[PDB]
């Protein structure tokens, strides 16, 4: 058995720099005539692909920016320069002994400049109001870093019952993040107060992100 | 040219079995051994097994007694039979072509196999339509709220996938035996409310197609 | 150190600094008295004859399901909060029931 | 006050399978880096003991078959392999907010092979009959499943006043069911007829398991 | 080495006070706090209180004013003071050591505290010998009838606990300030009426011990 304790668990490397994804192994020797392994990539918005075979060779379909080498246990995956195609999880696989397990997985994050999110609020549809429900969504997309917290504040009192968030990972190409905050309530809650407030606090926006929506938006 | 996508399972309870059908294309089954893996269920990527070229097959130490590979050389399809699955095994299962040094050169799209004691439920789609008081600045964002479905996946597109500029797919929020999926797409203002817009939602687990006009 | 009276805890692990002596590791690897003998950075058969400036012997006790957690970059309650092994650890780890 | 809706309320798992028991929660979240809870196992004749703490760490002293995981709200208990000594209930404890309440409680039973009950009846002592009462005990021990209709039927007609059963559920050591039926009658009613009948009908046995007794047996 | 047993309560009258003594041993009482719980009245397991590690004590909204915990660090004994006990306040208490993450590592034997206006009724023990028509199949059932006792707990066995695997226990029926307990002991068919069968009973509340031969 080979325990590929790949490290680190995640990286924050900006564009144009050198990212280092190490991969620790225990066994074995003489893969083909040496102690090399294969590297792979698993993107969140695209199927996976093979980057480096035998840890020293290039593969068609991917750029030549991926390189590296490795000893019996100390392996290295060098991505130099980092462009906007690297936001994904990287793995290392030994094939000289069953099971052909992979590494722990290094989630490389493209450390671009800080960017504020978009602003878009969607009142409920006619079918929702007809059925008595009212689900409002306050989207905050195209931002960096992923650290974002939405506070659904109704003018009467802050509501935190039906608050759900969808934290989308960094797309392979689009280096920005995307998060959607929902609030599923009844029609009486939507018709409770004239105005409402979608509050949020992001690292980029020093001022509190505030966008209101009225009950008459139908 | 190459296709290694999976299909067949919809929903399975824990401690049960299933059957997956992976359609192989682009290479003959006698030329390469189709591999079989998962998609990061918690910890790192997990390897399951591989059927060699007309010979025996290797399996994982933790899945040799439970999981099995059934390779059909006549139909150009590799079938997989799993047994005694747990909720933690929920992940996308992939098929891949054998390389030179036992590598996985090609990778497919796979299928999101979900293990959970809950029962199947179709999606109750409700569109996220801006009201009449909604404003616009050279563009308008649109989306849908697909709540009340189980299990994953569910594909939300804009007019059968006509739009691809600002399409953003969000993860499903695990509810009590249900899921909640949101979406957000960016389209210029000349398409809505001018042209006909409709949310297209597909649930491959139940093969349901829900159309809701935005 | 291995045959000491009592080891320290997992969070107060005692680092025994050793220097200026001869260390035979092939006799220990071929002793057949260790439950686990797994080295990182160099094989146990090859590290028997190597010169170093300083070596350490960290004494601690952990459960059978926990010995697999002591590795470079391996997660775990003891691996992150009690004993953090170096990610570039080029030494060796041993254990015995 | 968090009412941990522990589901399922009961399970009948056979040998060699894997039992899965959930535990719902709603508060709190992100105490330090998670909001995991504890698990316990209460026997029918002994208070419970700690199996898993923080839903990801094993505790010594108990069998090693018990494990589990959990999200911030849903916590899972994994019992593998299910053996013939896990015939007991389970619970999950609230720890993030006081009071330290528990869940509903899942009653796990081992699906053993079918078995017929014993055939024996026990009349009372001479002192009980002399005082005016009568206590006849009719045992139906070592049977499976628990689905058995026990009802006293005196020779005159079906009895509905002195009917009383004492059901013993599946024990850890004894994996079979046991039920002791009692008969509450007076001296005259005990000596009213010559023979009486302790009638019972088991699920697998179409014929009723009966055992008669005479008033003179004392 | 480890001891969390309780003693002191036998029977309580309505509108009275009483304290339970749970002896602590096997661990430093100053380093670990002792919990207090009930034996699942109605719904799942109910929790009463716990003394912190030299800090404060937690209670419920209904039991903060009536029940109190006192942790004696010198004698290694945690006392549970009960006040304003009424007929509807019946409960079975248990002690348990506090763990790291507010866990319950060790557990005690507990005691059954019954509150009722009725007086202590000793058990009317009688032997249950099989009738003349009862047959044998190389095994014979023998039991002892402990009927007409109040309150819980009670222990019935064979030869003062010589056999523990063959002695079966049944639940006691709850009557009007009375109980009816049944028991049985599996022995070989040739061991009765040949061998002496002496059944022992122990009622800790009334301190009654009536021996009856089957």
């Amino acid at each position: 058995n080979i325990v590929l304790t790949q490290s680190p668990a995640s990286l924050a490397v900006s564009l144009g720099q050198r990212a280092t994804i190490s991969c620790r192994a225990s066994e074995s020797v003489d893969s083909y005539g040496n102690s090399f392994l294969h590297w792979y990539q698993q993107k969140p918005g695209q199927p996976p692909k093979l980057l480096i075979y035998l840890a020293s060779n290039l593969e068609s379909g991917v750029p030549a920016r991926f390189s590296g080498s490795g000893s019996r246990t100390d392996f290295t995956l060098t991505i130099d320069p980092v462009e906007a195609d690297d936001a994904a999880t990287y793995y290392c696989q030994q094939n000289n002994e069953d099971p052909f397990t992979f590494g722990s997985g290094t989630k490389l994050e493209i450390k671009r400049a800080d960017a504020a999110p978009t602003v878009s609020i969607f009142p409920p549809s006619s079918e929702q109001l007809t059925s008595g429900g009212a689900s409002v969504v306050c989207f905050l997309n195209n931002f960096y870093p992923k650290d974002i917290n939405v506070k659904w504040k109704i003018d009467g009192s802050e509501r935190q019952n039906g608050v759900l968030n969808s934290w989308t990972d960094q797309d392979s190409k689009d280096s920005t993040y995307s998060m959607s905050s929902t609030l599923t309530l009844t029609k009486d809650e939507y018709e409770r107060h004239n105005s409402y407030t979608c509050e949020a606090t992001h690292k980029t926006s020093t001022s509190p992100i505030v966008k209101s929506f009225n009950r008459n938006e139908c | 040219q190459v296709q290694l996508k999976q299909s067949g399972p919809s929903l399975v309870q824990p401690s049960q079995s299933l059957s997956i059908t992976c359609t192989v294309s682009g290479f003959s089954l006698t030329s390469y051994g189709v591999h079989w893996v998962r998609q990061s269920p918690g910890k790192g990527l997990e390897w399951l097994g591989v059927m060699w070229r007309g010979g025996n097959t290797d399996y994982n130490a933790a899945f040799m007694s439970r999981l099995s590979i059934t390779k059909d050389n006549s139909k150009s399809q590799v079938f997989f039979k799993m047994n005694s699955l747990q909720t933690d095994d929920t992940a996308i299962y992939y098929c891949a072509k054998n390389g030179g040094a036992h590598a996985m050169d090609f990778w497919g799209q796979g299928t999101s196999v979900t293990v959970s004691s809950a029962k199947t439920t179709p999606p109750s789609v409700y569109p996220l339509a801006p009201g009449s008081a909604a404003q616009t600045n050279s563009m308008v964002t649109l989306g849908c709220l697909v709540k009340g479905y189980f299990p994953e996946p569910v594909t939300v597109t804009w007019n059968s996938g006509s739009l691809s500029s600002g399409v953003h797919t969000f993860p499903a929020v695990l509810q009590s035996d249900l899921y909640t999926l949101s979406s957000s797409v960016t389209v210029p203002s000349s398409t809505w409310p001018s042209e006909t817009v409709t949310c297209n939602v597909a649930h491959p687990a139940s093969s349901t197609k829900v159309d809701k006009k935005i | 150190v291995f045959n000491a009276t009592r080891f320290a805890s997992v969070y107060a692990w005692n680092r025994k600094r050793i220097s200026n002596c001869v260390a035979d590791y092939s006799v220990l690897y071929n002793s057949a008295s260790f439950s686990t003998f797994k080295c990182y950075g160099v094989s146990p058969t090859k590290l028997n004859d190597l010169c170093f400036t300083n070596v350490y012997a960290d004494s601690f006790v952990i459960r059978g399901d926990e010995v697999r957690q002591i590795a470079p970059g391996q997660t775990g309650k003891i691996a992150d909060y009690n004993y953090k092994l170096p990610d570039d650890f080029t030494g060796c780890v041993i254990a015995w029931n």
